[PDB]
């Protein structure tokens, strides 16, 4: 069992255990959900509070990375913040060098590449976060997830963290072709209130954001009255 | 086996804890501050009668108004004192005035902490004694890069004993004679050999003149006899 | 060329002379600087140029020769090897960032057997060098404005079998002709002989 | 990583160099024969399956117009030595405007093997080479091993079937063979150790003659196989 | 990755450097090598391995630069090696480069003890800095210079060197060192030295007759100086004799092997 | 500017004027041109004020470190050598400097000249600056080794005076220092216009 | 570039790499220095007498400059590297300051090189202790010792290497101030023969006087040894 | 294109037994024109007892003011919160100017403040940093007028003032300079520095 | 424990132990408190032979530390330098939200690479900018929390218990009652509080970051 001490070693079965362990940190974190409508994309996440004395906005998990795109972090927040910085730099590079807003599919593939490189070298460890990427540039609305292995995929709806098995069940009873961004906020918030476990985590709040036609394809937090 | 940067489970850095153990196996050194002056003194401890005692000074000049006594590893201490000397002359070069004692303590601690580059911390603590516009002062530096002001302090093997003699006799208001005497008393007790006049060092910095004076053999004996 | 240097070898010695002058534009500061420098027990170099380059060049050669001595059981190095090292330092500097050392030298030595295994031909040697790194063994040679006058005299009067007394006389005539014909004042000379017994000052020449 | 992976052991052995030499001695069989007017080298190229294209598999390489090589052991390791050798030959022509002698090329290769037995962070190469070529001093055949040691030979073999091949060559070798009799002898020696039927598609052959090195095509090799 | 570092340059608990000791054990397993100091030169002799029939010559144009065991470093310095062969080639190139740079800078030959000291400093470096194994080589060096005449040095895996009148490294070096301690004398000639070398190799190999195919012999001696072109170099001075390193062939050894077999048959008679 | 120094039986005298001029406008009449490096060594400035003041302060710092590390005073030969190495390393960078360095060490009194190209010379008498060409006239007439301290101070004072009276770039106050075994003393400061009234008789 | 930490503290304040270096020194051959009125003697044990060794012995006392010599104990190859550094520093000092280097200042440079080897990543300490002696430009003699940690001290007589502690007890009793050049040579030979077996060709010796150095020949040394072997019988 | 521009104008100061008075004009000149008549960048406060005053190129005095402000902030962080004296700042300034020897600030600077005894002092610098302590000083386009006048009225070599009388002399010197130098005019800002604090005042000059 | 030696090793349950242990350095430092009302922030600290615990970072911002002092000083020099550059380029105060972000990001670089050690220190950063008063707490894991009141160090649970009762009343408090609530919270984590073992620091509207002198602190102790 020396094979699980660094990310630069395969096990006999063809696995990389340090990356699996990093994934377990995401699976024990707070729940997130997201949905891709015909207008846009909506993201929502549960924040577990550690004190009743925090200001509002503390330890935000959702961050803008360009005018038209945003990221939500699951698992370890300071690791997520390092990925947010990288993503900001790739979006700026696309505007400065190629004179375009970065397409959603390209942004997700660069984030994946960046995360993968920390699974290859004896001197670094894998990130302990999964990132939800939400974008609306010239390729339409797009929602992607990148995990600690650096694997990247596109979704119509998705859930992450410790409530994900149940939350997935409830996202399967939505109609993705038809739904608008105002309905979505009500349904997504409901799923998150229902999976919350009241024994373990006593204090919590919800954080919600979107990018859609209503907002002029600007990625932003929803106004706190719509919850 | 476990690296140079590792923390223990109660939050201490192991190499720094061990460096502090090496200092408790040193020759004994101490200092006493009065309103008139500051006094420093050290057990010499030569290995044989064939050694010239001149060559084994434990009390060094940094500049006209400041001196040091060292404990622990002598060769490591010479690196630190060379740095303190170079800093005190750079301050005169640039600003045409003597360097304050506290600033010189601070500069020595900024060198002592650059390891992870050097393979290990310095196994040294200094007592620095001087005079500036805030009067006579006594500072201690240690391998953690912390510096602290004291009224009376001892370092090395006889340290624990000498803090019981200080907790009895030391009041903040003594004279030069009472402190000179308290010094040679503590040394007699915690030493191994019999206390001659060529087996210890003493120095003073007085508020009056503000220069450092290292006592000869002649003048030390007057303080043995007064006992 | 404000300072003249002269040298010549005969059967058991080399004589070397150089002018004492140090100047600042048109003012004489002093006229007694010794520019014939001793490199080891049986070697001297006479250099012409400004004080800064002259002194920094001879201290660099002296240091490397002392180092080489102690990593060799303290044995005297041959004159041709010292000449070769100097030439290589002058030529090196010419293609370096700081530029050439503006000095012109004459190197003289007397080679002596190291041990009983040594099959070296013992004798005096004299090498002319210039600031670019040119180096040539010669029977006599000169640098400075006075050089051309003295060379012609030596072409007329020098022989290999001059005695020590005839040679000292011949060096005094050479120095007098520099004083007679060169506008720049070279009023005092210092002279040294290199022989099988080492390096000595010749006091009767000035 | 910058520490050494190859180290001495209590009896003075360097075991990673032995283990690398064991990997070389389990490769498929190659051999070489020096005649009085040239040199031949040959190697087996059996594929694992008939879904593999035979044509593209290379066991014999041109290093320059006068010299070539073959290998046994780990193929991807051999490619690194073949690229370094090609480069050295061209660098020698740029400086002296003549072909690099085979003695100098072998020494260049040998010093690249020696670095991977000592530098930090690397294991040794796991292949032996046979090098064959022509220069001003004549025709040459050399062997180089993972230690970096090299030898000049009249005939030899490397790889799995190498002991039986060397016993067979010791009997049939003479100092007065012509080049064409050497090609015959080389192909006969392979056939002895070969598991299955030797064809012009599953074997490869190269030849030095008249100062040039050339791979046989499949067609040329078929003519020689129909005579043996 | 740091948990798999073997720590090659780390002291162990009696001030020992284990990699340096283990490399010394490798030397003691190699072919025997002998050196002898005479009044006419230095002799170096080596045992070659068993001689297969399929071995070939490199057919080099000049024959006195390298054999199997003997290498020229400069016109006045030669050597012979025991240990890891490819490591020897790396240090041999370093020595060749050092000795010829000295001649570039001073236009005279490098002293023998100086070349030996540079070589040993290159070995010491790998025992103190840089995390890799040391070289596994020992050299006998033969030289001539104007300071001390003929010299014979030996170098070891720690980077230490010493000077010798006769010496042996490799396999049977305690047996060889005992026979030399008996039969060496201050008044040996070059030919008497070569015979004394063949008889010592004869004994350690353990064959009654000396195979001329299983030995190698080199000498460092002084020969008449060649041309003296005073037209092209008007101030060039050569001496009468110059050093030369020579590798003896099978037509120079034939008479000297005879003399070594007769002295072997007259030492088996008295017993 | 005018500075001079010489070595006599009783030590070393140094003397200077005090004007700073571009070449037309006079920026000051009260520059101090003798630098008290420490208490056993003196320097002088001519050429660029800033260059002499900065690098002499550097040299004073190097002397004090030497004293801390070795527990004894640096020699004049070493101090002057430290300054000449610096100027030599900057010989292509356009400094302007003509300094004397004076002191009394275990070999006795020593006087050196050091310039901006790495020059370094040891001798019994120097004058430096644009007024030097007038001061050498008076000084070479009166200099001998057997002067008393009072005579030597007078000779130095009268020489700087005659330079100030003829050279446009020299003037102001004449200052004399004496370097002896116990260190150094400032002997005198006198306005050159008061001196005119004492010497015109 | 290998940059591993080699010399580290362990749990009771020990630096093991430095103590192991000090063990290599105690295994080494014995060396002795003795300061007289106007002379310094250095004497060293040699590996052994052999028929096959070359008569011209390799020197184990080194010259650092005209006026400074060095002897050592420990790993001979590490000592040669330290000697090389100190030779360059002596010449760098002449180039920068013109004067010849003082002995105490050259000893500080060497001690600082040893100390750095105990704190630099990627390298082990030198396994060497040195004895360094010389004269200043005012005829006063100095004698110093350095250890592998970088600690330096001045002595009147001192010993290092194997049986250092025995030779040091002998020297503590018998040493007298202000001895002659010949009385010093006697005292040093005598001290060495507490550790060493015979006194034939297993001693080399250097006598250093203000402006003169001498590697003693075999004949002058034989004379001094028999005189000492006679007095050890009494 | 040159990296240098001269923006014109004049500064002056006079020290007393326990005050110093310092003045700078407010015009900023371009090439053959005027950018503004109300520039305040010539005087710059460093502590409550010490000012920098500069003439020459305006962009270079802006850089030098900021470099000094940051070195003085570091001094307080390394010295227990305490501020450097006027003499300490004067030596720092000398050292900073010489370290740019090879592409120098195009500035003529003064440091003025109170010393430790509480008396006024003025340090004037050439552009690579040579200086000395003095009782008065001036630099800039009108300095060759103002300086001989200050020599005449304050030292009197050819023949103790109140704060009030000293300030009147400077008012009259600037009025004269504004009439005869084409690059000096519009207004003077005066600072009076005492142990208590710093008083300010604006004074009008001719506008042509 | 096979997973507690390096920062680059995840354990099988998804934890990073070396980072949990650096966080114990903070929890064993001496206690410090912070509180804020509509327009001020107050910090108090137990400084007992005087040991420096509070540092000014610019005119508008300062901090208290707990844990390893030499790491404290290294972060103080970094934030100082950042605030000086911001003012050079903009002529205004560096916004407090950007200070808290660069500090968080610098902690995190030291928990992901084998050639760096985690910082073993916790900061309370207090400042005042164009959007009002701010109080942030930072820890060795790289997290940053924005608070109305909190406490860190030894026995800081008692201080936190006291602040949970009163904090909802702090917006309406004046500067004098706010200072008193901060000392009564620090008292709960404790000999009693004098002017020689307690620091008080303040920053706010019309008030640059300052540490009370012993004279000014008498009024409250």
């Amino acid at each position: 069992t020396e094979h699980d001490q660094s990310t630069d070693i395969f096990s006999a079965d063809g696995r990389v255990f340090q990356v699996e362990y990093a994934c377990k940190a995401v699976d024990n974190g707070s729940t997130a959900v997201a949905a891709c409508c015909t207008d846009g994309v909506v993201v929502a996440v549960e924040k577990i509070l550690t004190s009743r004395m925090l200001e509002e906005g503390s330890n935000d998990r959702i961050h803008a990375v360009d005018r038209q795109a945003g990221v939500c972090i699951c698992g370890m927040l300071p690791d997520g913040r390092a990925v947010v910085s990288r993503a900001r730099a790739e979006a700026e590079n696309s505007r400065d060098v190629f004179a375009t807003p970065i397409p959603g599919s390209v942004l997700a593939s660069r984030i994946g590449e960046f995360m993968h490189v920390y699974t290859t070298h004896y001197a670094y460890r894998p990130f302990g976060c999964s990132v939800i990427i939400a974008s609306y540039a010239d390729d339409g609305p797009q929602l992607f997830v990148s995990d600690p292995s650096g694997t990247v995929a596109g979704y119509y709806g998705i859930a992450l963290g410790k409530g994900k098995t149940v939350a997935k069940t409830e996202l399967e009873k939505l109609n993705f072709k038809s739904i608008t961004c105002d309905e979505a906020v009500v349904k997504l918030t409901k799923i998150l209130h229902d999976v919350h476990d009241k024994s373990k985590d006593k204090l919590y709040e919800l954080e919600v954001a979107w990018v859609c036609n209503k907002s002029n394809c600007v990625f932003q937090h929803v106004p706190n009255d719509m919850i | 086996d476990r690296g140079v940067n590792t923390f223990s489970p109660e939050g201490r850095i192991f190499q720094i804890e061990y460096a502090i153990e090496a200092i408790k196996l040193g020759s004994t050194s101490l200092g006493i501050q009065t309103p008139d002056a500051v006094v420093i003194a050290a057990e010499k401890r030569v290995p044989s009668v064939l050694v010239d005692p001149s060559s084994m000074n434990k009390i060094l000049e940094i500049d006209y108004h400041m001196g040091t006594v060292l404990s622990g590893m002598v060769a490591d201490a010479r690196i630190l004192v060379e740095h303190a000397r170079v800093e005190a002359q750079n301050h005169r070069f640039t600003y045409d005035e003597p360097m304050r004692v506290e600033s010189c303590a601070l500069a020595t601690c900024d060198l002592s902490v650059r390891f992870g580059l050097m393979s290990r911390p310095f196994g040294v603590s200094l007592l620095i004694a001087g005079v500036d516009e805030n009067g006579p002062q006594l500072w201690q530096t240690d391998p953690s890069g912390t510096y602290t002001r004291y009224d009376a302090q001892a370092i090395g093997a006889g340290a624990e004993a000498a803090q019981t003699v200080f907790n009895e006799i030391y009041h903040r208001n003594m004279t030069v004679e009472e402190a000179e005497t308290l010094a040679v008393r503590i040394l007699k007790q915690v030493m191994e050999e019999e206390l001659t006049k060529s087996n210890i060092e003493i120095a003073i910095v007085p508020a009056s003149t503000g220069k450092l004076e290292v006592y000869d053999q002649t003048k030390i004996q007057r303080i043995i006899d007064r006992l | 060329m404000s300072e003249t240097t002269i040298a010549f070898r005969c059967n058991g010695f080399v004589l070397v002379a150089a002018a004492g002058l140090n100047a600042f534009y048109y003012i004489k500061i002093m006229d007694t600087e010794d520019k014939v420098t001793q490199l080891d027990s049986h070697k001297v170099v006479a250099c012409a140029g400004e004080n800064g380059p002259r002194v920094n060049f001879v201290e660099y050669i002296k240091c490397n020769m002392a180092l080489k001595r102690m990593r060799e059981h303290g044995r005297v190095i041959r004159t041709s090897a010292a000449a070769s090292f100097m030439r290589n330092a002058l030529a090196g500097a010419l293609r370096s960032r700081d530029g050439a050392y503006l000095v012109n030298c004459l190197l003289a030595g007397y080679d002596v057997a190291a041990s009983s295994d040594d099959d070296i031909a013992t004798g005096p040697h004299l090498y002319y060098m210039d600031y670019l790194g040119t180096m040539q063994e010669v029977p006599y040679g000169c640098h400075g404005y006075g050089a051309s006058f003295v060379i012609a005299m030596l072409d007329r009067l020098w022989r290999p079998d001059l005695t020590a007394q005839e040679a000292v006389d011949l060096m005094q005539k050479c120095c007098d002709e520099v004083k007679k014909r060169v506008v720049i004042s070279n009023d005092k000379f210092i002279c040294k002989a290199v022989t099988e017994n080492g390096v000595e000052i010749v006091n009767t020449v000035s | 990583s910058a520490y050494g992976l190859t180290t001495f052991s209590p009896s003075g052995r360097l075991v990673q160099i032995e283990y690398a030499t064991t990997a070389a001695s389990k490769g498929t069989t190659a051999l070489g024969v020096k005649a009085m007017d040239g040199v031949v080298i040959a190697a087996e190229k059996k594929t694992t399956s008939p879904l593999a294209a035979s044509l593209t598999v290379q066991k014999v390489f041109v290093l320059d117009d006068h010299v070539g090589c073959t290998y046994s052991g780990i193929g991807p390791d051999c490619r690194v030595l073949v690229d370094a050798a090609r480069k050295a030959c061209q660098k020698y022509r740029l400086t002296y405007h003549e072909p690099m002698p085979v003695s100098q090329l072998v020494r260049h290769i040998s010093s690249l093997y020696q670095e991977f037995t000592q530098s930090g962070g690397v294991r040794p190469f796991g292949c032996s080479l046979l090098v064959a070529g022509a220069d001003s001093q004549g025709n040459h055949l050399y062997q180089v091993d993972p230690s970096g040691t090299f030898w000049a030979w009249k005939a030899t073999s490397i790889g799995k079937g190498s002991t039986d091949a060397k016993t067979f060559l010791e009997k049939r070798y003479t100092n007065e063979m012509e080049i064409e009799d050497a090609v015959h002898t080389a192909l006969l020696t392979l056939k002895e150790g070969f598991d299955g039927t030797m064809t012009a598609e599953n074997t490869q052959v190269g030849r030095v003659s008249e100062g040039k090195f050339e791979l046989f095509t499949v067609d040329q090799l078929k003519d020689y196989l129909d005579q043996i | 990755s740091s948990r798999y570092d073997s720590r090659t340059t780390t002291f162990s608990p009696e001030g020992r450097l284990y990699q340096v000791e283990y490399a010394e054990e490798a030397i003691s397993q190699a072919g025997t090598v002998i050196g002898i100091l005479t009044t006419g030169g230095v002799v170096l002799g080596a045992e070659k391995g068993v001689q297969n029939s399929l071995f070939d010559s490199e057919n080099m144009e000049d024959k006195n630069i390298s054999g199997e065991k003997m290498y020229k470093i400069a016109s006045h310095i030669g050597c012979s090696v025991a240990g890891v062969t490819s490591d020897a080639y790396a240090l041999l190139n370093y020595a060749r480069l050092s000795a010829n740079r000295h001649h570039y800078t001073y236009q005279e030959p490098m002293a023998a003890e100086d070349l030996c000291r540079l070589l040993c400093d290159e070995k010491q470096l790998y025992t103190q800095y840089g995390g890799v194994r040391p070289f596994g080589v020992s050299f006998l060096l033969a030289g001539w210079d104007r300071h001390h005449g003929y010299q014979l040095y030996h170098t070891d895996t720690s980077g230490n060197y010493n000077a010798w009148r006769a010496y042996a490294i490799g396999q049977n070096d305690q047996v060889a060192q005992s026979l030399l301690k008996r039969d060496w004398k201050p008044e040996l000639t070059l030919d008497e030295g070569i015979v004394l070398c063949l008889r010592v190799l004869g004994k350690t190999m353990d064959t009654v007759k000396l195979s001329a195919e299983r030995l190698e012999v080199a000498v460092l001696h002084k020969v008449p100086a060649p041309a003296t072109q005073k037209l092209l170099e008007p101030y060039g001075v050569l001496p009468k004799t110059v050093p030369e390193f020579k590798i003896l062939r099978e037509t120079d050894l034939k008479p000297l092997i005879a003399e070594a077999d007769r002295q072997r048959e007259a030492e088996e008679a008295a017993e | 500017t005018t500075t001079l120094g010489f070595h006599f039986d009783g030590g070393i005298i140094l003397a200077v004027d005090s004007r700073a001029s571009s070449g037309q406008y006079i920026s000051s009449q009260t520059v101090m041109k003798v630098l008290e490096i420490n208490e056993y060594l003196l320097g002088t400035m001519a050429g660029g004020a800033a260059d002499c003041q900065y690098w002499e302060r550097v040299l004073g710092m190097e002397c004090r470190l030497w004293e801390l590390r070795n527990n004894c005073r640096i020699s004049v030969a070493a101090a002057s050598k430290i300054l000449a190495n610096i100027t030599y390393s900057y010989r292509n960078y356009g400094l302007s400097m003509g300094t004397m360095v004076a002191g009394w060490d275990q070999f006795g009194p020593s006087l050196y000249y050091v310039d901006d190209k790495g020059t370094r010379v040891k001798h019994e008498l120097f004058s430096v600056g644009s007024g030097s060409i007038y001061a050498y006239g008076v000084l070479d007439q009166g200099y001998r080794k057997n002067l008393t301290v009072e005579e030597a101070c007078e000779l130095a004072r009268r020489s700087i005076f005659h330079a100030t009276y003829r050279d446009g770039a020299s003037g102001g106050i004449v200052t004399v220092y004496h370097v002896h075994q116990g260190g150094w003393t400032q002997i005198s400061r006198d306005d050159q216009t008061k001196l005119y009234d004492r010497y015109v008789l | 570039s290998y940059d591993r930490a080699i010399t580290v503290f362990s749990p009771d304040g020990h630096l093991f790499q430095v103590e192991y270096a000090q063990e290599a020194v105690r295994k080494g051959l014995c060396a002795v220095g003795v300061r007289g009125k106007d002379s310094i003697i250095f004497a060293v044990e040699k590996k052994s007498v052999q028929k096959l060794q070359d008569s011209r012995t390799i020197r184990k006392i080194y010259k650092l400059d005209e006026h400074i010599y060095l002897a050592f104990a420990g790993l001979s190859a590490d000592a040669r590297v330290l000697v090389n550094h100190a030779q360059l520093e002596c010449q760098r000092f002449r180039l920068n300051y013109e004067d010849a280097v003082d002995v105490d200042l050259l000893v500080r440079y060497v001690a600082k090189v040893q100390q750095k080897s105990t704190q630099s990543s990627g390298s082990r300490p030198y396994g060497v202790s040195t004895i360094i002696g010389g004269f200043n430009e005012n005829g006063q003699p100095h004698l110093w010792k350095t250890d592998p940690s970088g600690m330096s001290s001045a002595w009147r007589a001192v010993a290092i290497g194997r049986n250092d502690k025995t030779v040091l007890e002998f020297m503590e009793k018998s040493y007298q101030e202000n001895m002659t050049r010949d009385q010093c040579v006697h005292f040093a030979i005598k001290a060495l023969l507490e550790a060493v077996e015979s006194g034939s060709k297993n001693i080399e010796l250097v006598v250093l006087e203000n402006k003169k150095a001498l590697y003693m020949g075999d004949d002058e040394l034989r004379k001094f040894v028999v005189e000492v072997e006679k007095e050890r019988e009494e | 294109w040159s990296p240098y521009a001269d923006n014109g104008g004049t500064i002056a100061a006079i020290a007393g037994k326990n005050y110093v008075i310092l003045g700078g004009d407010t015009r900023l000149n371009g090439d053959f024109c005027i950018h503004t008549r109300d520039d305040r960048t010539k005087l710059f406060q460093l502590t409550e007892h010490t000012f920098l005053a500069s003439t020459g190129m305006q962009a270079d005095r802006l850089q030098l003011q900021q470099m000094l402000k940051y070195r003085i902030q570091w001094y307080q962080y390394n010295n227990g919160g305490k501020l450097p004296s006027t003499k300490a700042i004067a030596k720092l300034t000398s050292t900073m100017l010489y370290q740019r020897r090879f592409f120098p600030y195009y500035t003529f600077n003064m440091v003025v403040g109170l010393d430790e005894k509480g008396a006024g002092v003025c340090y004037s610098y050439d552009p690579v940093g040579s200086t000395e302590p003095f009782r008065y000083g001036t630099s800039g386009s009108a300095s060759s007028f103002v300086e001989p006048l200050m020599d005449c009225l304050l030292t009197r070599q050819h023949m103790e003032l109140s704060m009030t009388e000293t300030l009147e002399m400077l008012k009259n010197a600037f009025t004269g300079a504004a009439e005869r130098d084409i690059f000096t005019g519009d207004a003077v800002c005066f600072h009076i520095i005492t142990a208590d604090g710093i008083r300010s005042e604006l004074f009008e000059l001719r506008n042509d | 424990n096979q997973y507690d030696t390096n920062t680059t090793t995840w354990s099988p349950t998804g934890r990073l132990f070396q980072v949990e242990y650096a966080n114990e350095a903070v929890n064993n430092g001496s206690a410090a408190v912070g509180t804020k009302n509509k327009d001020f922030v107050v910090l108090t600290a137990l400084k007992r032979s005087y040991q420096e615990k509070v540092f000014k970072l610019d005119d508008h911002v300062g901090m208290a530390i707990a844990g390893l002092v030499a790491d404290g000083r290294m972060l103080a020099r970094f934030v100082r330098t950042e605030c000086m550059n911001y003012r050079y380029m903009h002529d205004s105060d560096n916004p407090l939200p950007l200070i808290a972000e660069i500090v968080g990001e610098k902690y995190q670089r030291h928990i992901q690479f084998a050639g760096k050690r985690p910082f073993g220190v916790g900061l309370l950063i207090a400042g005042y900018d164009s959007t009002g008063p701010h109080l942030y707490h930072t820890v060795p894991s790289g997290d940053v929390f924005d608070f109305k009141a909190t406490a860190m160090g030894l026995r800081s649970q008692a201080a936190r218990t006291y602040l949970e009762k009163h904090f909802e009343s702090f917006p309406d408090c004046g500067l004098d009652e706010l200072i008193m609530h901060a000392l009564k919270a620090l008292a709960a984590a404790t000999a009693e509080l004098n002017i020689k073992n307690t620091t008080i620091a303040i920053v706010g509207k019309g008030t640059p970051f300052m540490v009370l002198t012993e004279e000014a602190a008498r009024k409250y102790l």
